[PDB]
């Protein structure tokens, strides 16, 4: 698993 | 490139995010690196930077990024959590334990981070088991 980055707006 | 509006920064953020999603880690790293220089207060840029470095196997560099990130957002569990993954790959079980522990606390206080709370709990236990 990678990192779950916060989606852009 | 100094002094872009929040809209461009936001779109530059989107590009890095997408390149990361695409497995294109070195390109993504470079963009987050740029974003971190443009706004040294926005924790998400350092999460991105960290993440790319992790995927490339640059664990120590990832840690430097995650550590600064955590100072920017004391409530964010992703920082101590992936920091702990890097510590683990590096053979540092105390760092790993310490990060999974902190990540559990931060995550447990926030319903949005429920799945992480458990992953953190599960990783903490695995690390503790490895330690004996």
């Amino acid at each position: 698993t990678g990192v779950a980055l916060t989606p852009p707006s | 490139l100094r002094g872009l509006s929040e809209d461009t920064l936001e779109q530059l953020y989107a590009l890095g995010f997408n390149q990361y999603q695409a497995g294109k880690w070195d390109d993504a790293q470079k963009i987050f690196q740029a974003l971190c220089m443009l706004d040294h207060y926005d924790a998400r840029y350092f999460l991105g930077l960290g993440a790319c470095r992790q995927s490339l196997g640059l664990y120590e560099q990832a840690l430097q990024s995650y550590s600064y990130g955590a100072l920017m957002d004391i409530n964010e569990p992703r920082f101590p959590f992936h920091a702990a993954e890097c510590h683990l790959q590096l053979g540092d079980l105390d760092g790993a334990e310490s990060g999974f522990y902190s990540a559990r606390a931060l995550a447990a206080a926030q319903p949005a981070h429920e799945a992480l709370a458990a992953r953190a709990g599960a990783m903490l236990e695995a690390v503790t088991a490895r330690k004996d």
